[PDB]
């Protein structure tokens, strides 16, 4: 069989920069390599076939090159919607194999994380649960600290951080810090506070609300 | 144009079998090889095998020989893939993709089929409105949310007002714990249409065939 | 008086190149490279030689030694060895007939290509012909093309809808009528063998100078031509890449044994006839040894001749030469190789010498094929026959034409496979086994070593002794059992043969075999005495 090796699992680029993903095959392939673009949440979309030829419906900003074993996929004008995971695949020997997959992450200027704390709703208080939410929207880069405060004390049990993928419009990550608690514990405390430490500013952003019917 | 409409997600207990369809349209069905590619969570694409729609010419991969069985029907232009001896590794997304005979590229793919192989009971999601408090300072935009708690498997869809609008909706991935998933959704909409008009989030769970709609209230 | 002693050959080199001419054919050119590159690549050389040394060579040299020593035909030699097995000589006579029904129609195809190759623009290049469909898509045409399940190449269209016209037949059921072009081609073939056999060993032995040497020339031109082609190393890689794991399969050895046997073709009576017309003092050990080593090495270089052009063809297309070399049979040479040589400078030249090479490969072999049977009948019915040789030779030749009339049909190709797989292989293996057992066990290998000891001046080594006693009949027994156990389902040109074909095949495989148990029944049934008395006088040859 054939082993398609993409040594670089991740590649960082910016909007408008010249990006090029490599692809290493097991043996000599002549000109038999196809490049696929799988956008997050979509089916893999065919971009290049036979090393250099472009497929129909593919903008002019996507090109391909190489002849032999190593092949290269080039994007001249990276757009916000070009954010996807690119795969390379050989099409000469049975069976047809694929590459490990190269996620193209977009680099931009820093953005302040918009933090919003949420009190448990009445339908959940009715069920017998109470989850305080802390949304952190539109910031860059991904590295960000989230610290919880039930009543000023750093709460750490029951905290779940969920990072979404990068955005295809403004290239801004977004994460959710969830603090799930019981109803009995919720009606024995009032002002919840979640804070975020980012590289945009040294002082963590502090958000607070009150339990007494807001 | 060219469309490959696959089947919905499937939750099957380990050791059983499962069949996935692939309705092809928009081209001469007998003019192209029908392929199946496996994609594991976080893994690369994996070629299962192809089939010639004319005579059912299955050409499998040595890694999937006896693991997958490709069939085809010309009377409805639909290709099928059946899987037996289901394990936790088969819990992956499967695509059926069209391909010519030479050069062998995969021009058109299907939307995918989420297969979950687990003996865990199909648990309906708990939809709780994540609404801002009544003491917050209403600025130029308000961020809302809806919480989806406790469900299985990962087949779930959170929509906002029949998809209008959703130009500022941040959907957070689901997290698995003790056999049950939990996710949350948010939406940033200006303050000049709230709370004047109606904003409602709709949570749909296809595996349990349930659909609970909850409207946000301050 | 009268005839008395038999005739003698005109020179040593004539009989050397003559037995080489029988040994070397089409299968040497394309069969061995395919079976080689498929079963473990270069590693296939390891068992192939073994199956040669232990199997092919001993039968070859034993047959040759008996032929030169006894100077009798395929039927008359059993009268003086084991009369009950005289039916063997008859069986071959039937077997050869079945072979001569299809083997020369292939040469007729190569002949139809050859006369159709004199045009400046070769027919199988363009699609604007009277036989192409709307699926025909060809080169020197717009690039980017993406082939379709229903699309078809101009070479496949030419071979399918013209020289074969196989689209006009549905299979074995409906194959008529007859393509008169292939009938005239094969008629010309029977003519060119008619003027090369009718006189006897002198003409076959003189035509062989051309029919056995030219294939090396054409293979040399296509060899140095195919070697200079860009990206030809792919076919060589796929051709000689060692895959030793395939050697663990018990099938591969079987394929090698069958290959070397059916490429040396011992015990068919052709070597008996070719050996009969030689000097008693003349050595034959070196003869058999060298002759085989030529057939094997010739196959080895032929592998390069094919897979170099296949490598270039896999470079212009997209590699993994196996895909461009999937189909083994008439399509590897008549379509893929022809379409490959079409994109080369002075294509008329390489085309003419290629299909001319095919005819040149079949000619010598079929000379010898007929030669064995002719010698057998002339020696079995002397005086009652030999009145003229052109009479009996004319009879067998026109008989082969009427035999090929079933093959000259539209679905004739279908029949060719049914006759190529089912009829010849099991029966020939059987008669080779019974023949080897009868010379090694009944006549006694000791007296055979005394005959060779009287022939060459020295007794054959203990190696030849143990090979004839045990290793060779086990060698044939191996292929017999492995064949009967797993007869093959066969398909040709998107058409699977009906389930009943094997039945038909077995008829054609046994309708030739019925003569030896019925002749044992005829011999043991005709002379009265007791069963133990009559079989003891029927197993011992004539004392005087
Ligand atoms: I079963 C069988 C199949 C093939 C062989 C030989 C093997 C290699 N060398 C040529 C070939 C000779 O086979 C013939 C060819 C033409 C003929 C013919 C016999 O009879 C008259 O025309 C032997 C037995």
């Amino acid at each position: 069989d054939i082993v398609m090796t993409q040594s670089h699992k991740f590649m960082s680029t910016s909007v408008g920069d010249r990006v090029s993903i490599t692809c290493k095959a097991s043996q000599d392939v002549s000109t038999a390599v196809a490049w696929y673009q799988q956008k997050p949440g979509q089916s893999p979309k065919l971009l290049i076939y036979s090393a250099s030829y472009r497929y129909t419906g593919v903008p002019d900003r996507f090109t391909g090159s190489g002849s032999g074993t190593d092949f290269t996929f080039t994007i001249s004008s990276v757009q916000a919607e070009d954010l996807a995971v690119y795969y390379c695949q050989q099409h000469y020997s049975i069976p047809r194999t694929f590459g490990g997959g190269t996620k193209l992450e977009i680099k931009r200027a820093d953005a302040a994380p918009t933090v919003s704390i949420f009190p448990p709703s009445s339908e959940q208080l009715t069920s017998g649960g109470a989850s305080v939410v802390c949304f952190l929207n539109n910031f860059y880069p991904k590295d960000i600290n989230v610290k919880w405060k039930i009543d000023g004390s750093e709460r750490q049990n029951g905290v779940l951080n969920s990072w979404t993928d990068q955005d295809s419009k403004d290239s801004t990550y977004s994460m959710s810090s969830t603090l799930t608690l019981t109803k009995d514990e919720y009606e024995r405390h009032n002002s919840y506070t979640c804070e975020a430490t980012h590289k945009t500013s040294t002082s963590p952003i502090v958000k607070s609300f009150n339990r007494n019917e807001c | 144009e060219v469309q490959l409409q696959q089947s919905g997600p499937e939750l099957v207990k380990p050791g059983a079998s499962v069949k996935i369809s692939c309705k092809a349209s928009g081209y001469t069905f007998t003019d192209y090889y029908m392929n199946w590619v496996k994609q594991s969570h976080g893994k690369s694409l994996e070629w299962i095998g192809n089939i010639n729609p004319n005579n059912g010419g299955t050409s499998y991969n040595q890694k999937f020989k006896g693991k997958a069985t490709l069939t085809v029907d010309k009377s409805s232009t639909t290709a099928y893939m059946e899987l037996r001896s289901l394990t936790s590794e088969d819990s992956a997304v499967y695509y059926c993709t069209r391909s010519p005979v030479r050069p062998y590229y995969f021009d058109y793919w299907g939307q995918g089929t989420t297969l979950t192989v687990s003996s865990a009971k199909t648990t309906p999601p708990s939809v709780y409105p994540l609404a801002p408090g009544c003491g917050d300072t209403t600025g130029s935009s308000v961020t809302l949310g809806c919480l989806v708690k406790g469900y299985f498997p990962e087949s779930v869809t959170v929509t906002w007002n029949s998809g209008s609008l959703s130009s500022s909706v941040h959907t957070f991935p689901a997290l698995l714990q003790s056999g049950l998933y939990t996710m949350s959704s948010s939406v940033t909409v200006p303050s000049s249409t709230w709370p004047s008009q109606t904003v409602t989030c709709s949570v749909a769970h296809p595996a349990s065939s349930t659909t609970v709609d909850k409207k946000l209230e301050p | 008086g009268s005839q008395g002693e038999r005739e003698t050959w005109g020179k040593k080199v004539d009989f050397l190149l003559s037995v080489i001419g029988y040994a070397v054919d089409l299968g040497n050119v394309w069969r061995f490279p395919y079976i080689c590159a498929q079963n473990g690549g270069g590693a296939f050389l390891l068992p192939y030689t073994i199956m040669a040394i232990f199997g092919g060579i001993p039968l070859f040299y034993m047959e040759l030694a008996l032929g030169q020593y006894h100077r009798n035909g395929c039927i008359s030699i059993w009268r003086k060895i084991c009369p009950i097995f005289k039916g063997i000589g008859y069986a071959i006579c039937i077997i050869a007939f079945y072979i001569a029904s299809y083997y020369n129609t292939i040469m007729a195809w190569a002949l139809y290509y050859l006369i159709s190759s004199f045009t400046d623009q070769l027919p199988w290049t363009s699609c604007k012909n009277s036989w192409n469909t709307g699926n025909c898509t060809n080169y020197f045409s717009e690039d980017n093309i993406t082939w379709t399940l229903h699309s078809t190449s101009p070479a496949e269209e030419f071979y399918t809808r013209h020289v074969l016209q196989i689209h006009r037949s549905k299979g074995l059921q409906d194959l008529g009528g007859i393509s008169w072009q292939l009938a005239l081609c094969i008629m010309l073939i029977f003519t060119v063998i008619y003027f090369s056999i009718w006189k006897g060993v002198k003409t076959s032995g003189k035509v062989v100078w051309v029919t056995a040497t030219f294939p090396y020339i054409a293979l040399s031109v296509l060899l140095v031509r195919g070697a200079t082609l860009p990206g030809a190393w792919r076919g060589v890689l796929f051709y000689l890449k060692p895959n030793w794991q395939k050697l663990l399969e018990t099938g591969v050895w079987i394929d090698a044994a069958a290959q070397i046997f059916f490429s040396l073709g011992p015990g068919f009576g052709v070597l008996l006839a070719f050996a009969s017309y030689n000097k008693f003092n003349n050595n034959c050990y070196q003869d058999a040894l060298v002759t085989s080593v030529v057939n094997c090495m010739t196959s080895f270089v032929s592998g390069f001749v094919i897979f170099t052009v296949l490598g270039y063809m896999a470079e212009m297309r997209n590699e993994d030469v196996s895909e461009v070399a999937k189909d083994a049979g008439p399509s590897l040479l008549f379509i893929t190789y022809a379409e490959a040589i079409a994109n080369m400078p002075a294509s008329t030249f390489f085309a003419i010498i290629f299909f001319l090479m095919l005819i040149t490969l079949g000619l010598d072999s079929t000379f010898a094929g007929l030669e064995g049977v002719i010698t057998a009948v002339l020696d079995e019915f002397p005086h009652v026959w030999a009145k003229r040789r052109e009479r009996f030779v004319l009879a067998v030749v026109i008989t082969c034409f009427f035999g090929s009339l079933v093959t000259l049909t539209f679905g004739g190709a279908y029949v060719v496979k049914l006759l190529e797989e089912y009829a010849t292989g099991p029966a020939v293996l059987t008669v080779a086994l019974i023949e080897a057992v009868a010379v090694s066990w009944f006549y006694g290998i000791t007296q055979f070593c005394r005959d060779v000891k009287e022939m060459l001046g020295f007794s054959p080594g203990w190696f030849w002794r143990i090979c004839w006693v045990a290793i060779s009949p086990l060698f044939l027994l191996f292929i017999i059992a492995s064949f009967l156990m797993s007869p093959p389902q066969l398909r040709l040109f998107q058409y699977n043969y009906p389930y009943w074909s094997i039945i038909l095949g077995y008829a054609i495989g046994t309708s030739s075999f019925i003569c030896i148990p019925t002749y044992i029944a005829y011999r043991l049934i005709i002379t009265p005495g007791t069963f133990k008395e009559r079989i003891i006088k029927s197993i011992t040859p004539e004392t005087p």
